[PDB]
DNA sequence: TGCGAAATTCCATGACA
DNA sequence: ATTGTCATGGAATTTCGCA
DNA sequence: TGCGAAATTCCATGACA
DNA sequence: ATTGTCATGGAATTTCGCA
């Protein structure tokens, strides 16, 4: 009212272009613009013409000013709008993202063999000799495969089907997924007495294994092609798989797995003999160099419009099993530390300390 | 002549009948000549059948060009020889009472019989659940001749279990009395 | 043999480079090559070593032909070796594609309102009212949208709310997916009896009816937003929601589909009253040339490996839900006819002729 | 004054009782004034509830200014007022006995009274099923006045299905011999 | 004839089972 | 016999208010 | 010192619930 | 407190056989 009242008379108002002629008709502050004439409401009204323009649908930033321009002008319009959809909870919660996630890491390969196993389960597969999952076991350093069938993906098959392979080796680290079977403490105490780490993907991240999982893969395409035309009895494949793939060329490695684990190819078919005339010695030097030489990718451009994590800025959790007609995002919480561009520690919406990927992010928008 | 390789020759035999551990009562021990790296699997009989059925998870892991056993009725049988046949595998058998092998493997099979002998006294029937830990010990144990465990001779690499404390591998005097009970 | 038997004795043969030595041993022909000494078989035993070599974990080219360098040499090696990856039936059915579909077609806009309606089922939802499902009912021109709450996506619920909306004007065209509300008989009686022409997506293909799935959207994003702690009473929301989304504004459009299909807005929030001193002649006028000067997206660019479909030419069918480790695609088909850069007529694997989209084909390898 | 619009004012009226048809007795008639538009609804009875839910099903696909109405009991009533109020919609009432529209509202109203009864005879409980085509019939009729259907005023196009032949309107001799028996 | 800022346009991102 | 679509919010671009 | 062709390398595509 | 991966087959590039 007081700021109207001023620029009715003539005086000049800071936001207001002095070029336009502002009358009052019908008890009203209106302007005559080029879009026609338009009502200037006061200071003290915009906030209610803004969040009842936004509610009729909870429209974005423009097909709410649309709304909105049909009828008022005043200073700054989108600003005031911004300001509302940065409050609305509904829609902080229940909208997608627009921007992805920064390009993804490639790390290091292991330095050894039994530096590192990633492990996952398959399944449930069709009922083969009453088993319907399959343990699987990759060393990170030469992809070399252990497949062990289970009858559930359970901590007391998969420590079974552990001590049976670690007879021939301990690892120094075992990676997994969150899955029931390897976050139980029955199995953080079996790694614990045999000195063996236990490291866990973030949630709802398959990529963190991807290392099994594109293992997983190959697996499943090769059971596939000897069933075809055939009943799903993989339960006698898997020995077989096993070792199909394990002695299978890696095309941009120029090895078999087989052959980065021991050097020297076993009595299987089309077997490698470059080193027959080398000692056990020269052949153990020249598998050390091949190792560390191997092929390795590079991070992949960011794309155009990507995001990247910074600690406090505000981020929204993806929700893990969302139900029908219920928002796909948790309550905007604050990024605690920044472990490297593709992973963050947040104070999770129920309060506690979360590492998650940004995958599972959304940047919260309008700040 | 060609040096000496991993997978070149598995030696394999039967130890037992051992007390029933877990429905267990053979050892099937197999040791690769070159390396010395030794492998174990519980049976329940010295057949062919169950030597058939350790192997097969043994060589979906590796394949040896040779396989070296005495005259044993497993070992002998024609279902044996067609399964080694099958995978190319060339059987290889010792003259009848005259075992033959190798220094390394003749040492080897001797510290494996002396190591469970020392472990089945004071738990006769949970051998079965040590054989996982009594491999490592075999297979990280320093060769006097080649200087370089098993493990080392068949991965290139250390150990994550280094094992430097050595079992005296002979039985102490309150061991050997509780042998003798048993 | 014979070939081989010259090769030995000095005498030159096509294929086979003269400045390395071939000679004889253990009774087998052999070659002193930079990678070493390989074993050269006769012709006529080529194929079975390809065939060894390939079937021992089904690999591709490079993976398969390592295999066989291994031991072996003769010319045009990889030659051959494509020669059964082409015939192994397993593979050509299994294996993944890494061809991508060419771009994608941006159909015209509808010109007129009720040339052509969209529609399809959503649901089930959570039980509201012992309704379980939604009609959705999108104008293709306006992107005015109707909604109908159902116990069944059933074509007797189809026909009954049709019957309703049909009331205000009958439509040229109904274009749905193949669910099977759409493809009974009873519905094609019900519209060849009004006039109306059935248009069918290809099969397994929601994009073809992105028009509605799109709308879909963004009732299910408004029902979430208004149903934020609340339970799952969405009955009474859907004339709320469809009175929403059908007067928000298109902000690449600058129009609301309300103001596409009457071309002034009616009594609700924030009406726009530009035309209030037009006549409705004059108003109609305007909203034809609104109609006709909207914005109308592009053909994308071609990705940098993508395929377009040519009469003739090999290609195979997506398996619509296929079994645990069964194989992802149809044996090989038969291109009759090209439609459209992204649909054709295939001679079905069943021996039937097949209108898919090539996003549910590939190319057959190896052709 | 401003040019007369679509949604402007909306005429209402029931007609009934009809003969039962699915378990309906009325019809609720809305007309837009400017258009002459027609919708139709069925309802069970001429009261507020029933008005309130036949005019959500219409104000959900668009909202009139005005709605007008004779001094009907459903019409008059406080709970009509109330849902009007919630939706800015003006009621007006003509003078009781003294019903007042327009010249177009009128003739629509008489030809949708004349169709009706055209249809009645021969299946008089039959009608709720020819709703849909009783509008399409209205709602593409040629207006003498405008020289334009309610159809082509209200969407600014041609429709897909014009009514170039006109019912005679008027019963012929054996359809009222029928009117008369029932 | 040019400046700073507001307003508009652009468009990659993601979801419709 | 058929074919993706479009709300969204930061960024890039254009227009506006003033001189 | 250069040519045609074979061989090798490159890398976008897609799937691991 | 953690992190994508790699077989695949046309295409692009390099190497080979010969002169
Ligand atoms: C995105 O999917 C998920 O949120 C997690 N799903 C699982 C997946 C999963 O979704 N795998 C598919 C998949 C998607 C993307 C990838 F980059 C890798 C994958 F394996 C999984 O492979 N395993 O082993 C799981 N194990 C336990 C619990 C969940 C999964
Ligand atoms: C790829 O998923 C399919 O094969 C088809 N699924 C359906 C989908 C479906 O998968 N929708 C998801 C979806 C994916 C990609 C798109 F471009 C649009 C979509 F709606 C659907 O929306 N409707 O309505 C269906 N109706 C009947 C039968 C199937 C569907
Ligand atoms: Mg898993
Ligand atoms: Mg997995
Ligand atoms: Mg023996
Ligand atoms: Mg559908
Ligand atoms: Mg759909
Ligand atoms: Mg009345
Ligand atoms: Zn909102
Ligand atoms: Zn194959």
């Amino acid at each position: 009212d007081a700021e109207l009242d001023q620029l009715l008379q003539g005086h000049y108002i800071k936001g207001y272009p002095k070029q336009y002629t502002y009358f009052l008709e019908d008890g009203k502050v209106k302007v005559s613009r080029p879009e026609g004439v338009k009502i200037i409401p006061p200071q003290s009204d915009r906030q209610k013409i803004v969040l009842q323009a936004h509610n009729l649908a909870h429209t974005g930033r423009e097909a709410t000013l649309l709304k909105i321009a049909n009828l008022y002008w005043w200073p700054n319009m989108r600003k005031d709008v911004v300001k509302q959809l940065g409050r609305c909870q509904q829609c902080l919660i229940t909208n997608a993202s627009n921007k992805a996630s920064g390009p993804i890491l490639r790390p290091d390969r292991p330095q050894k063999p039994f530096d590192k196993f990633f492990i996952d389960y398959i399944g449930p597969l069709p009922p083969s000799q009453g088993y319907l999952y399959v343990l699987v076991v990759v060393d990170g350093m030469t992809g070399f495969t252990w497949l062990y069938p289970t009858k559930a993906p359970s901590t007391s098959a998969t420590v079974k089907s552990l001590n049976v392979l670690t007879s021939i080796a301990i690892p120094k680290v075992i990676h997994s997924d969150q899955g029931a079977a390897f976050t139980s403490s029955t199995f953080a105490e079996w790694a614990k007495e045999r000195g063996i780490h236990l490291e866990f993907s973030t949630p709802y991240h398959p990529q963190s294994s991807g290392k099994v999982e594109r293992k997983n893969s190959d697996i499943k395409r090769l059971l596939t092609k000897l069933l075809v035309g055939r009943p799903t009895k993989w339960y006698d494949l898997l020995p077989v798989v096993q070792l199909a793939l394990n002695n299978t060329y890696s095309p941009v490695l120029k090895y078999t797995p087989h052959q980065l684990l021991f050097g020297i190819d076993s009595n299987t078919p089309f077997a490698n003999q470059d080193t027959l005339d080398l000692t056990r010695e020269e052949e153990l030097s020249l598998l050390q160099e091949i190792r560390t030489s191997l092929y390795h990718p590079s991070t992949p451009p960011a794309s155009s419009r990507s995001w990247s994590p910074v600690v406090g800025q505000l981020v929204q959790e993806r929700v893990a099993r969302p139900a029908s007609l219920r928002p796909r995002w948790h309550k905007p919480s604050t990024v605690l530390k920044v472990l490297n561009p593709r992973t963050v520690v947040i104070l999770d919406h129920l309060g506690n300390n979360r590492t998650v990927s940004i995958d599972n992010l959304k940047p919260t928008s309008h700040q | 002549d060609r040096p000496q390789k991993p997978f070149d020759k598995f030696f394999i035999d039967y130890i037992g009948p051992l007390p029933p551990s877990q429905g267990y009562l053979y050892v099937l021990v197999v040791v690769d000549g070159m390396t010395g790296f030794t492998w174990l699997y519980p049976t329940k009989a010295p057949s062919t059948s169950a030597t058939v059925k350790s192997l097969n998870v043994l060589t979906s892991i590796a394949i040896p060009k040779v396989i070296h056993s005495d005259q044993g009725a497993a070992f002998t049988s024609s279902t044996f020889a067609e399964w080694a046949k099958e995978r190319g595998i060339h059987l290889e058998f010792s003259t009848p009472y005259h075992p033959q092998s190798s220094g390394k493997v003749e040492r080897k099979n001797s510290d494996i019989k002396r190591l469970l002998t020392k472990l089945l006294v004071g738990r006769p029937t949970k051998w079965y659940d040590l054989l996982p830990v009594v491999q490592l010990a075999l297979n990280n144990t320093y060769s006097p001749v080649l200087k370089y465990t098993p493990h080392q001779l068949l991965f290139g690499i250390d150990s994550n279990t280094p094992f430097a404390n050595q079992d005296t591998l002979d039985l102490t005097r309150e061991e050997e009395l509780s042998l003798l009970q048993e």
